[PDB]
């Protein structure tokens, strides 16, 4: 079965990660007229005050927070759960593959870095660790009323009927074209308020379910 | 840093419905009539005229065309059905001239080649409105002209409808000679026989090319002279290459024949010092998510059943990505940011008729896009203005003239696509042939009128009835029968897309996966111009 | 417009007249309550100033 | 070619010398405090009022900023001491509002946050004055502006002090018109409730944000309206998201929460159309040859000890190279062309009193600089204007009148570092405050006021005694004591470094070591801005 990963694996997605997000700003200034320019360092130097990041990556089924402190010296400090890990490294190429080289309370590493949508994967010399990065709800989230002043073309239920969601219920002709009201709606259609043929307005209720 | 992840618009269709089924198979086949009907008009004016055509040693004008351009350079044309049945027992093909946005030596030009092969190259009235076009084109977006003259003068019958009034014949001196006091470079290359006012067309050129042997610049030709002043003389030693090029000057470059004459022409453009500079963002260029015979499954081609405007949009955008603007208010208006090739566009789709909350929105986005300097795309799908009394009341007709105050005013490139119907005063709203769009193409299943027909009918019987009622008697079905054929019939012809592209109401008819190539193309030939600010009216509040 | 002058029972502003929302949407309105002055002067914000007659 | 050797400023200071190592423990002791002291203000209203501002389901504002700029980019925070011992019970932490230039989609912004946790986020006028500094740097530099509006209205019983004046309030509005007409783009992200003075701060902006459920904007709340017409109204359903998102036509995009509404920003903030272009020479950049606590032990904290700016300008320079103009002349004035991060800048520094060659000098310096258009960088350390008669004889201040126009007319981006002391005229032939620098930070050893303490209370007693001798009598030691006992208290309570940055005074107090950090900083941001000619007034010679 899949085993948990170790906190000092953890430290290395999260360091991978924001060395992938400095290599983003690197690559963008490398077009950039403003070159050689402060704001391209991702340093997190605030001034007076030290900057933490708050990240969570997921490993397996379970979330973990890791705080992030950007210290001075370019090293960070990873607190996980409560345990503080001093960390250090960088990126480096051999060929066509990126390594991540690693510093973690004074034990070095080196592991294969790749980052594939969502999946953090590090591959080293005792196994290989697949960390996750979770997506926020926002990128993976994706009774009536008469529209406009029109003439009724077609009643299709009547008091008493049983409707399905996303079913024809009423067509109306309006100027030029033909929209149907179509139900979102659940339950007994008990009232149908405009007859066949006449005028409904915008903004106005045709059917009604108690 | 532009590294963060975003959405993007488009779902994949139900390839098994049946109104999808339908639907690809009505847009297939109007698809498949537009191939057929351009590739009847590739050939000019049969195989007579050009076997007499390539028998004086001339090239054919497509030909030309080839061998001028860049190699494998795509070639965007402009009106290829100028001209379609528009004159009763009179086939013009193309127009009689063939204008077209190109590249010469690495520069975007308008290329316009009088096709010679049709009526021995006669100004017909849609000639010089075809052309006319083509050189506003170029006036507006600073693309050098070159214009590939085998002329035969202005037609006889139709006099009238060539020469006096503004927008005829003359005008074509007059784009010369504007266009070349703000350094647009005007280059002729004479390959026929310019007849007095074709004459004037090397003329006012700043750099001529001529062929020795073939082509002729007279102000009088021999019959001309011979009913003028009673002369005789020979063609080639009235207005020849060997006098132009020795004796009176009128001509630059001497060639051999045509190969000489486009080889020629190709060093005229490189020697021409300009450099083409961005002032819009560009970034990384990407195809869409999704295909584009979709698009034949998505729009079909009944006008009565609507669909979504966000489709589109998913088919024909970078990445499919999409940032919406205002997408909860007059959400019959679908407006937003997106890319076309890595220029940054701002799209205003019709999605439904136009309240006043819709005119309201794309005012705030129209001056939101002249702010930034962002370019527009309007995908005109029009059925009205919503008639009504408690619109009325509200200030529909003080909410639509501030759209139109605002589309007029805008000094943007804008570029519209009817992908739809296009009627009444929201086809002025939604920057129509009248607010001078940079182009308008157009798809095969669209509609123009000023109605819809039966509205049209409707409004044209109770109307008369109301002003028969000062005596007043009724003819009921008679009346009814009697002005719903001639009306129906009427406004359905009249609101083809070969209608009106047999004039030079719009600049093509375009396939629907071609689109995405086709504004593009536009969108770049049109940012050869530098961007001025835009000074608006007064917006009445 | 820059500055409208609309006449009092006489002038009328409509985007789509009576026959045209019968053509239309189906609906029979009277025209001067449509779009007569005093809906345009007074409720909708179309016009600026108010006539009595042609010559005010 | 730029090959050829120069050499550099700087000497190795002797670290063992009782006068460096006071001199560090001094400085190191104001560091320590300042730290702490700005590690308090972290914090904000207090862990009650966060913990009830997370359990709403908020972000804490600092959180807020930190989400929505770049990862790992830098943040510039200004003011972060306003406010600090300013009202007498009240402790206002950061003034109430968070203002920096940060760097979001690769774009440098201001944004301005109200801060929800302090006075649920009321308007002191500190805020107000803070919040008008900020919007002043985005119009000088051309930013733009993110407003994170949580706002709570303006206090009651400061209203006077908040309300009528010129640079209160509802100027706030005014830079939100003037730089919209400018082109220079306002974002509001609703994150809280917009009270009647807040309620204008996204309906003046260009593209706005607001979180379902959690943002209102209405201009009378449920209490107002109670008061004002007598109503009750829920205030969800008064002002939510979904009335302004969907009816009213208020906002623009609609979010789900926090991180929705910043992802959101990002994606607003890169379809601007924004192009950085810079006109000023770029050089590689290299850091200095001495490192930067070695200006804690040779700044020190004793003002009455005097030390050479030619160590701090070794420490804060390209490779510590300097290339000196007119080192000679009025040696009390240093100046010079060095660069920072590959930026040029014309250094002027301070060391000593002001006679009228160093003033003659510096009107030179600043000329030539703003000829070439090369940023200016003021290092004030001043004491005075040389008081004297022999020095009144010649035109001292018939030269420090040239200085301070010289200064004044200038149309470089400016920017000013007090070292040291900072009195009198002095002031303002270094541009001080009112000379609009872009930016004016401080050192933790600095003092400004008018004449220092000893001199006022001095200047008081003669003037005194001259005015009583119309009659004639001297309390000699006790009027001694007692005016030397609450002027020189007076004087060094109000020359203090958190006095001055408690009001708006400056926009910080910094660390000596992070100076050069912050100079880059800051000069990158100056340099959004076209430099424009410079004009000068009558140079009276
Ligand atoms: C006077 C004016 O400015 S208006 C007309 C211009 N003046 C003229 O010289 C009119 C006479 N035509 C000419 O200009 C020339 O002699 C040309 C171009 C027609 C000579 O062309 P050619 O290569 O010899 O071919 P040809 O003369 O047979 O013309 C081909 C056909 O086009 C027609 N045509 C050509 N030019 C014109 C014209 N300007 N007006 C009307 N018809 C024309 C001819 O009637 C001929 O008729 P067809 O198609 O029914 O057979
Ligand atoms: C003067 C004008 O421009 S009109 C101002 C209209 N006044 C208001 O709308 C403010 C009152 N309402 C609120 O503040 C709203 O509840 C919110 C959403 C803005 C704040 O949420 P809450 O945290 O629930 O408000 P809460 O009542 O806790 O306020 C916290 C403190 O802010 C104070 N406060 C808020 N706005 C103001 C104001 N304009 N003047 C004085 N005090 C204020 C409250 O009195 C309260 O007292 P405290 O200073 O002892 O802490
Ligand atoms: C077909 O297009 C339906 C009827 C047209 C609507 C009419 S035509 C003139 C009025 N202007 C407008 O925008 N709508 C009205
Ligand atoms: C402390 O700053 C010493 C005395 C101040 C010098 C005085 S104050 C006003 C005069 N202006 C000036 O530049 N120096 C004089």
């Amino acid at each position: 079965s899949r085993k948990a990963a170790a906190k000092e694996s953890l430290c290395q997605a999260a360091l991978g990660l924001i060395l992938k997000e400095k290599a983003m700003t690197d690559t963008f200034t490398l077009q950039a007229h403003d070159q050689f320019s402060p704001f391209s360092s991702s340093s997190g130097r605030r001034l007076n005050i030290s900057y933490t990041r708050n990240m969570t990556l997921k490993d397996g089924k379970n979330n973990v927070a890791i705080a992030v402190t950007y210290n001075h010296d370019g090293s960070y400090s990873m607190q996980i759960e409560d345990k503080t890990f001093q960390v250090l490294g960088n990126l480096y190429s051999e060929g066509d593959c990126t390594y991540l080289k690693c510093s973690v309370n004074g034990v070095a590493s080196k592991a294969k870095l790749i980052i594939l949508e969502n999946t953090i994967y590090l591959f080293s010399k005792e196994g290989s660790i697949e960390i996750d990065i979770p997506v926020p709800k926002y990128l993976s989230s994706v009774g009536p009323l008469a529209p406009m002043t029109g003439t009724i073309e077609k009643v299709f239920v009547k008091a008493g009927d049983k409707v399905k969601a996303g079913d024809s219920l009423m067509v109306m002709i309006a100027m030029k074209m033909e929209h149907t009201i179509k139900s979102p709606k659940d339950g007994t259609v008990k009232k149908v308020f405009y007859r066949e043929g006449a005028q409904a307005n915008r903004h106005t209720p045709l059917v009604e379910f108690e | 840093y532009h590294g963060d992840s975003v959405a993007s618009l488009g779902t994949q269709p139900d390839l098994g419905s049946a109104l999808y089924q339908e639907n690809y198979k009505q847009m297939k086949a109007l698809v498949n009539q537009l191939h057929e009907r351009v590739e009847h008009i590739k050939l000019g004016g049969g195989e007579k005229a050009r076997a007499l055509h390539i028998s004086r040693g001339k090239l054919l004008p497509r030909e030309r065309i080839d061998n001028l351009i860049d190699p494998g350079s795509p070639f965007l044309e402009l009106s290829q059905f100028a001209g379609y049945q528009l004159y009763d027992n009179e086939e013009v093909p193309g127009g009689g001239i063939i204008t077209g946005i190109g590249r010469v030596s690495g520069v975007e030009c308008m290329i316009i080649a009088n096709d010679a092969t049709v009526k021995g190259g006669a100004y017909y009235p849609v000639t010089v409105k075809k052309q006319l076009r083509a050189q506003e084109i170029a006036m507006q977006n600073r693309l050098p002209c070159i214009y590939l003259v085998d002329s035969g003068g202005a037609y006889l019958p139709r006099q009238a409808d060539v020469f006096p009034d503004r927008d005829h014949f003359g005008r074509t001196f007059y784009n010369q000679a504007i266009m070349s006091s703000k350094n647009i470079a005007q280059i002729a290359v004479v390959m026929g026989s310019c007849t007095a006012g074709g004459a004037y067309v090397p003329a006012m050129a700043d750099e001529n090319i001529i062929v020795r042997k073939q082509g002729t610049i007279f102000l009088a030709g021999p019959p001309l002279v011979k009913a003028a002043t009673g002369e005789e003389v020979s063609a080639e030693d009235l207005g020849g290459a060997d006098l132009h090029c020795r004796k009176s000057g009128v001509s630059d470059h001497w060639a051999l024949d045509d190969h000489h004459a486009l080889h020629l022409t190709r060093k005229v453009v490189r020697n021409l010092n300009y450099q083409k500079k961005l002032d819009v963002t560009i970034e990384p260029s990407e195809e869409p998510l999704f295909p584009a015979d979709e698009l034949y499954g998505i729009v079909g081609a009944n006008l009565k059943r609507s669909f979504d405007v966000r489709e589109v949009i998913a088919r024909i955008v970078d990445g499919s990505r999409f940032t919406e603007f205002k997408a909860f208010y007059g959400d019959t208006l679908v407006t937003g940011f997106a890319r076309i090739f890595g220029y940054p566009v701002g799209i205003v789709g019709n999605n439904g008729v136009l309240f006043s909350e819709s005119a309201k929105k794309g005012t705030h986005f129209v001056q939101l896009c002249c702010q930034r300097n962002i370019p527009l795309l309007f995908l005109q799908n029009i059925t009205g203005f919503m008639v009504g009394r408690e619109y009325e009341a509200e200030g529909i007709a003080k909410d639509g003239a501030k759209m139109v105050a605002a589309v007029a005013c805008a000094q943007v490139p804008k570029i519209t696509l009817i992908i739809g119907g296009s009627y009444g005063a929201g086809n002025y709203g939604m920057c129509g042939r009248a607010y001078s769009p940079r182009f308008l193409y157009i798809w095969p299943n669209a509609r123009i009128s000023v109605m819809g027909g039966e509205q049209a009918a409707n409004v044209l019987a109770t109307i008369t009835k109301d002003q028969r009622a000062r005596e007043g008697k009724q003819f009921s079905s008679a009346d009814e029968a009697a002005l719903k054929e001639p009306i129906i019939k009427k406004f359905e012809e009249e609101g083809n897309p070969y209608y009106s592209s047999a004039r030079v109401w719009d600049d093509g008819i375009i396939d629907p996966a071609d689109t995405r190539l086709v504004l593009g193309l536009s969108f770049s030939a049109a940012l050869n111009a530098p961007i001025e600010k835009t000074d608006f009216g007064i917006f009445r509040m």
